[PDB]
């Protein structure tokens, strides 16, 4: 049928794998990650972090078709660094940022158990 | 035919407010006041009650 | 099977190859009774 | 080349909305958590209806639809429920479901309202939000309705009945200090609620080496989760997505040899 079930947008099939690496052959030290069953929520959170690294030359992402569920990320780094390094160093910096913000939040809501005023 | 349970745009719950709207209007509150007292504010949630036609009260006239 | 009159809503079993009329009402429009095998829906 | 130290500051707190402020962070992170309050916060809702006798005015698929959009109290027992596609049981079991039951019959001549006070459950933790009443259908003398429903767990990418929030406000830079938006006549525009300008000014002076900070939020709630556990369950849900993707990645560049 033309209509597609709603769970196909986030639920992985049996043969698929969530992430796939390929090396770009046009320029040195370039790579191209292909995350599966994903969208702008995760795509954009990564790119903004890579640009904050002073050892990354390129970083971007695109959803090749809005009616399929797949994104693509391209990274290029200096010759003394690895794209797979810069990628995993970005993630561990997001996690270190969210878990910190959760502590500061849970403190702020119990900062007014009865009320400050 | 019957008041929807959720505003189409926000998602705020609008279903339980239908009877009250009739009552406030019955009390002679002007419509502008009635909507505010019910607490709807955004003009997407006020369109829900302001432009609703209640057809269910006319299909209860036919004997089952 | 079992049929429902169109005016008095009194169920009456009509046998195969038999005239179509109610009883206690004398009417000639019959509605078949709803099935008893169950079908399930989605709230989606 | 490292993360930031964001700081939160709550302004209001009611049983239906929270107002807070997140300083010292990046725009992409302050938006990626605006889409998680909506889509990826789990919640309980009805997803399986079976009708035994419906002689009302609305057809069967009308009532099966007005039931799913009723919000159920999902406060604490959402973390104990499996996804019905993951659980090792059959189609349904009390480990991944909650069973409801409705049965109404109208006998008096005066019309009858079938509210949500009739949804009778078996688990006293998940009940519709009654502690007015949502209307489901009206009945006439001689009509009846009776059915059975199960309530699964999901989030807002499946269906818009699983998202826990009404409108989610969000905004930053209340005065065009960055000129992200360009007014043709900056005098006809009302001043924002969060602005700090004078009564006779329109925009702050332009500063080129700026950056968006101090985002303002306002999260309402429909009635399932408290407005402060919608936020705590979002940050704890987004963290667990990245943390799972890092597993698949290190599993790939390890199997590279
Ligand atoms: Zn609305
Ligand atoms: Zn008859
Ligand atoms: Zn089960």
């Amino acid at each position: 049928m033309n209509a597609p079930p709603a769970f196909e947008s986030f639920l992985l099939f049996e043969g698929e794998k969530k992430i796939t690496i390929n090396k770009d052959t046009k320029v040195p030290n370039a790579c191209l990650f292909t995350i599966n069953k994903e969208d702008h929520t995760l795509g954009n959170i990564i790119k903004s972090q890579l640009l904050k690294d002073p050892q990354v030359l390129f970083a971007g992402y695109k959803v090749p078709h809005p009616l399929e569920h797949k994104i693509i990320i391209r990274v290029q780094t200096t010759p003394d660094y690895s794209p797979q390094e810069a990628f995993t160093n970005a993630i561990t910096d997001l996690i270190s940022e969210l878990s910190l913000l959760e502590e500061r939040f849970r403190v702020a809501i119990k900062d007014k158990q009865e009320g400050i005023e | 035919m019957i008041i929807p349970v959720r505003c189409f745009t926000c998602g705020k719950i609008v279903g339980n407010k239908w009877e009250a709207y009739l009552g406030l209007l019955q009390a002679e509150y002007t419509e502008g006041d009635a909507l505010d007292a019910l607490g709807l504010k955004r003009y997407c949630c006020r369109r829900m009650l302001l432009a609703h036609v209640d057809l269910i009260e006319k299909l209860l006239n036919y004997a089952p | 099977m079992i049929y429902i009159c169109g005016e008095c809503h009194t169920e009456n079993e009509i046998k195969s190859r038999d005239p179509i009329r109610c009883r206690e009402c004398g009417y000639r429009i019959m509605y078949k009774k709803r099935t008893k095998r169950l079908v399930v829906f989605d709230a989606r | 080349p490292y993360a930031n130290q964001p700081t939160v500051r709550i302004t209001e707190l009611t049983d239906e909305n929270v107002k807070f402020i997140i300083e010292n962070t990046d725009l992409a992170v302050a938006n990626s958590i605006r889409r998680v309050f909506i889509a990826e916060v789990p919640i309980i809702a009805i997803d399986w209806v079976q009708i035994d006798a419906n002689s009302s005015v609305l057809h069967d698929e009308f009532i099966a639809h007005r039931l799913g959009l009723i919000p159920l109290t999902s406060d604490d027992i959402v973390d104990k429920l499996q996804y019905s596609r993951d659980c090792t049981c059959e189609e349904f079991c009390p480990e991944c479901s909650v069973e409801f039951t409705l049965d109404v019959r109208c006998n008096e001549d005066q019309t009858r309202h079938v509210t949500s006070r009739d949804l009778i459950s078996n688990s006293p933790r998940v009940i519709p939000v009654t502690s007015d009443d949502i209307l489901i259908v009206k009945l006439r003398k001689g009509q009846e309705l009776r059915l059975r429903a199960y309530a699964k767990k999901g989030f807002g990418k499946e269906h818009a009945k699983w998202n826990p929030t009404a409108g989610v406000a969000f905004e930053y830079d209340p005065d065009n200090a960055l000129r992200h938006t360009v007014y043709p006549k900056p005098e006809e525009w009302p001043k924002s609620e969060y602005s700090e300008l004078d009564e006779d000014e329109s925009q702050a002076p332009y500063d080129p080496n700026g950056k968006p900070e101090r985002f303002y939020y306002n999260v309402e709630s429909c009635g399932s989760l408290r407005p402060e556990t919608i936020v705590l369950s979002a940050l704890s849900g987004l963290k667990k997505k990245l943390s799972d993707l890092q597993t698949q990645l290190s599993h790939e560049i390890q199997s590279d040899v």
